[PDB]
RNA sequence: AUAAUAAUAAUAUGGUAAUAGAACAUUUAAUGAUAAUAUAUAUUAGUUAUUAAUUAAUAUAUGUAUUAAUUAAAUAGAGAA
RNA sequence: AGUAUGAAAAUGAUUAUUUUAUAAGCAAUCAUGAAUAUAUUAUAUUAUAUUAAUGAUGUACCUUUUGUAUAAUGGGUCAGC
């Protein structure tokens, strides 16, 4: 007889519909404190509409708060991002704005040499086997 | 004035709207517009259906709302019209489901036993995946309290755009956990979400483009991976094995041995193969001969029930599974 | 879980005495029943072994009042430690040498938990793991170890 | 031969024998442009891979069945019986009408202790296992022998005990393949 | 000329392409993470590999410098551009009280197979 | 004819004694909103090319910053006597 | 040598996870199995955190010197100065 051993699916975004890894950016400021004029400025100037605009597919919040400014990004896997923008101008809160979209929320890792493929796959040529080998050994 | 009052006007006016879901209120939704082409999801989709695919039948509040001393409060939703809701839409997508990952599976994998194709079709719109896939599109559910809201002034759009349902705040505080019904549960109420999704961008486009929803199907739901071979657990394959070669024309199997090694050791190894005559249908290794005999026959069964026809082939019907 | 379980906790007063004397007797009292270890600090030759005898039938006499029976209590965690405000004088030695000579005061606190609570939820818990372990299989399906590096040799 | 593809294998441009697992030789490697056909140094126990399938697993009507994908590498002439049956090695006999059948029945029930499947099957020249086909034995027989079996597995201390749920494990895994 | 019909029929399929000579060996939806970050290609973009070197099957192979790029199709999709972990070391000689850090947070560019398929 | 940021080509970027440029932590003085849905401190886990500051959770105090930022000063930084 | 608070470290006992009774050197870095704990998107063939399986590399710090692991000077440890 067969019996089954129950599983679940394991989501590969990309291979068929791609889902864009950020989903909500915050731009967190303060009306008082020098700290937060480039940020001041950034929500001021016309660069955020073309932001909305060009990424359509993000969320874009803005928020008053009595302390230092932020930067907020949610993405789909769960994990958030914050970057203190303390005492930097327009373009550089730009610059953290342009790294937190295009980055997937993973968690910041430490890779081997070479590591560089990771598949959930099986291998189309099997594992070696001595027996079942090229020439066998002496 | 009486503020009072006014928390009746705003509370009036969200029952109102969740009632309604005008489109000029939906469309203003952030939310809504960003998981509206997230998804790719066709333009004539209007944003009230999606609106209407995140509710949730909350029609009448139940009798556990009386007191919270018990471990369950619902103060979150506010009482939605019956006709504007996604009761008939997660059917709809259910149906759908259900038929195209079966039919895909079978397409792929036609000797597959019924109980594997069962466990196969549950692990892609199982209760979890789907409830997952909710969660990774952005799909949120409604915490805040009505009268929260009120204080902060939030515009009901944002309401609106969020999964509402039967919350029940105090779920997991200080670990009492009120046991309730699959309609007060976050895991169900996104996974009819999905399949709410799955319903609207069928009907929109089911005139025009017949296999719109099976290719969004495809897209999102078989695109995942998962691997049949594990999903298999025999009990006597030797006997099932000789019951496939009877029934078809296949000679009875004898089960001989290839090679050995370190026979009289701690891990010894020894390849067999189950001989359908001067053809081998299965391999197998093992530290005992017994092993590899018992890994031979499930191999066999297992290349017999997942093979995999080329796609220009003619439809192959199997003949059904082994019965001992 | 572990603090919901019953248990006693016994104090002891300021005893003279060194954190090392008394620990020479306390690891033998490690999960030893009370009702028993008493009966050992009883035939002790150690002068720590009294005053630790009437910490242990104090707890047995504060679990028996807490509803605890006293043949369910056994010693879980015993331990010492220093009181404080040691007393430093001056020893004088022949030839001008000076030694500090230290009075040091301790302390032995005892917890007991109960034999028909806190031992078979660990019995269980060991068993659960017993059952999780993996089997040995002798061809088993060891990692192989080592990036790939982009070339299939197999 | 279906196709003529030169023969290759995984080289390594140092000696593998001392060099198996170095992957830069695999880098270095530069083979002509063309087809090859380099064989799989593997097995195919649980592999899925539509170039180790039987041909007569595969339709009718499948390309693949004229190509000679999985070569028949081993002759069945040469290898020796792995732990196969009497009735395998010499064909089923169908040899007991009813009127045996009971006699086996009614034998068996009678007194277990010295009508045994052994002596029942050598009497009447047939396999044990039919035996447990037609034959039913005692309640009292199974219930002595239940409670002898417990009484075995009770005299044995932990690691005993523990290897033989490890067993049962292994069993679990060899079928799960 | 180029024969390809065992290529055609087969479950499963796997190639090494190489970018900017780094070669990768993939399958059906597998993810690659190349050490670089790519300007030219933005987050969400599809590349198209068009120097692969072997395409192979369980028992056959096809190995081109590069082979043509009309006898297969490998397309991979841009998922994020995130950075290494922050490491510093510390730079000092033996009997040098000053002591340099060297930091490091290397860039990386994550690749998703869409497509892996004979042609 | 400038400032910020980003591109392309080229050159340079070990360093004791030493020289030159630019920053960070603590404290004091001048100016200086906000507030228990906050502030300070400590632990753990994340973020920012990271001696620093930030996000979240936990614990304790305070109806509360000499708080952000620009200057002016140092009993202004310790494995080395 | 004021009063309160005091999870600051050194230091002691005990418990919890992991490793350790055929293996040899600044006690760490890298490579890599295994075990354990947390995780309200472990959908997992999941991610982190702790841990002396095993392999490679590795001659404490400062001062003075042409030159120091040097068996050349200074340092039991932590806190304040
Ligand atoms: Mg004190
Ligand atoms: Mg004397
Ligand atoms: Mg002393
Ligand atoms: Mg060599
Ligand atoms: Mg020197
Ligand atoms: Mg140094
Ligand atoms: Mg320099
Ligand atoms: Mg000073
Ligand atoms: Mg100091
Ligand atoms: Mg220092
Ligand atoms: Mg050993
Ligand atoms: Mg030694
Ligand atoms: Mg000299
Ligand atoms: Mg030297
Ligand atoms: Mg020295
Ligand atoms: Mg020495
Ligand atoms: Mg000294």
């Amino acid at each position: 007889v067969v019996k089954a051993i129950a599983r679940n699916s394991i989501g590969r975004n990309g291979v068929g519909a791609f889902v864009f890894p950020c989903r909500k950016i915050t731009l967190q400021f303060c009306n008082w404190g020098g700290s937060s004029e480039g940020m001041r400025k950034f929500l001021t100037s016309k660069r955020l509409d073309k932001w909305g605009q060009e990424f359509p597919w993000i969320q874009f919040e803005v928020m008053r708060k009595s302390g230092h400014p932020l930067l907020r990004a949610e993405y789909t896997n769960g994990r958030e991002k914050v970057i203190c923008v303390r005492n930097l101008n327009i373009d550089n809160v730009e610059n953290k704005l342009k790294l937190l979209k295009d980055s997937d929320g993973d968690i910041l890792r430490r890779r081997t040499k070479n590591d560089n493929v990771e598949s959930l796959n099986s291998s189309v040529r099997g594992i070696w086997s001595p027996l079942h080998a090229a020439k066998r050994h002496r | 004035e009486s503020e009072l009052a006014k928390y009746k006007e705003y509370y009036q006016g969200l029952k109102s709207t969740v009632n309604e879901i005008p489109e000029s209120v939906a469309s203003k939704s952030p939310s809504l517009r960003t998981l509206h082409k997230r998804l790719q999801l066709p333009n004539e989709l209007t944003y009230s259906t999606l609106s209407r695919c995140l509710t949730c039948p909350s029609a009448k509040l139940p009798d556990k709302i009386n007191n919270p001393t018990k471990g369950a409060a619902f103060v979150n939703t506010v009482p939605t019209n019956k006709y504007l809701d996604n009761h008939g839409l997660n059917i709809m997508g259910k149906n759908l489901l259900s038929y195209h990952v079966t039919k895909s599976i079978i397409q792929k994998y036609p000797r597959l036993p019924t109980v594997v194709l069962n466990a196969a079709v549950n692990a892609y719109i199982s209760e979890a995946v789907l409830a997952h896939i909710a969660k990774y599109w952005g799909i949120e559910v409604e915490t805040t309290s009505v009268l929260s809201r009120y204080l902060k002034m939030e515009p009901f759009e944002f309401t609106l755009g969020r999964l509402k349902f039967f919350n029940n705040s105090l779920n997991s505080k200080d670990g009492i956990e009120l046991i309730t019904g699959k309609n007060f549960s976050e895991t169900s109420a996104l996974a009819m979400s999905v399949r709410s999704i799955i319903a609207a961008i069928w009907a929109v486009t089911e005139q025009k483009d017949s296999q719109a929803v099976y290719r969004f199907i495809d897209d999102h739901i078989m695109s995942r991976k998962l691997d049949i071979t594990k999903m298999f657990q025999f009990e006597q394959p030797t006997r099932e094995l000789a019951m496939l070669c009877r029934r078809e024309g296949l000679e009875k199997p004898v089960s001989k041995l290839v090679a050995e090694s370190g026979r009289l050791s701690k891990s010894p190894v020894f390849i067999v193969h189950v001989f359908s005559g001067e053809e081998t249908l299965g391999e197998g290794y093992g530290s005992s001969l017994k092993e590899a005999k018992a890994r031979a026959a499930t191999d066999a069964l297992m290349k017999w029930y997942c093979y995999e026809p080329l796609a220009q082939q003619e439809p192959v019907i199997d003949p059904g599974t082994v019965v001992v | 879980i572990e603090v919901l379980e019953p248990s006693v906790y016994a104090q002891s007063y300021r005893i003279k005495s060194s954190m090392k004397k008394a620990t020479l007797l306390l690891r033998l009292l490690g999960g030893l029943d009370v009702m028993k270890a008493i009966s050992q600090c009883h035939f002790s030759n150690k002068k720590i072994a009294r005053e630790v005898a009437e910490l242990l039938q104090k707890g047995v006499k504060d679990g028996q009042k807490l509803g605890l029976k006293p043949e369910d209590l056994y010693i879980s965690q015993i331990w010492t430690g220093s009181d404080g405000f040691w007393r430093k004088r001056v020893e004088f030695k022949a030839r001008t040498r000076i030694g500090i000579i230290s009075h040091p005061y301790i302390h032995v606190r005892c917890i007991l938990r109960t034999k028909s609570v806190t031992k078979r939820r660990l019995a269980y818990e060991a068993h659960l793991k017993e059952q999780k372990r993996a089997p040995w299989v002798q061809l088993g399906d060891k990692p192989i170890r080592g990036v790939t590096g982009g070339v299939y040799k197999w | 031969k279906q196709f003529g593809f030169p023969k290759t294998q995984v080289t390594t441009i140092y000696n593998k024998t001392k060099s198996a697992s170095n992957y830069k030789g695999y880098l270095k490697h530069r083979d002509a442009p063309g087809m090859y056909y380099q064989p799989s140094e593997s097995i195919a126990t649980g592999s899925v891979n539509s170039e180790t399938i039987p041909r007569s697993f595969m339709a009718a009507s499948d390309p693949r069945r004229g190509l000679d994908m999985p070569v028949q590498s081993t002759k069945a002439k040469q290898c020796p019986n792995v732990l196969v049956g009497k009735s395998t090695v010499n064909g089923k006999t169908y040899h007991l009408g009813p009127q045996e059948i009971d006699e086996i029945r009614k034998l068996r029930l009678d007194n277990p202790q010295k009508y045994t499947r052994k002596f029942l099957a050598a009497k009447y020249g047939i396999s044990p296992l039919f035996v447990s086909m037609v034959s039913k034995p005692s309640e009292q027989h199974v219930q002595i022998m239940e409670s002898r079996l417990q009484e075995i597995q009770s005299r044995w201390k932990e690691k005993r005990r523990i290897a033989r749920e490890d067993r049962k494990r292994r069993k679990l895994l060899w079928y799960q393949a | 000329k180029t024969d390809t019909t065992p290529l055609k029929l087969s479950n499963e399929l796997y190639a090494i392409f190489k970018i900017h000579n780094r070669p990768y060996l993939v399958t059906e939806g597998d993810r690659v993470i190349l050490p670089f970050k790519l300007k030219q290609a933005e987050v969400g973009d599809i590349l198209n590999m068009t120097d692969v070197t072997t395409l192979g099957s369980r028992n056959y192979k096809l190995v081109g410098h590069p082979i043509n790029t009309s006898l297969y199709t490998l397309k991979a999709t841009v998922v994020g551009k995130t950075k290494r972990a922050f490491q510093t070391r510390e730079v000092t000689k033996r009997r040098n009280r000053r002591v340099r850090h060297a930091k490091s947070k290397g860039d990386l560019t994550i690749l998703r197979i869409s497509e892996l398929s004979m042609n």
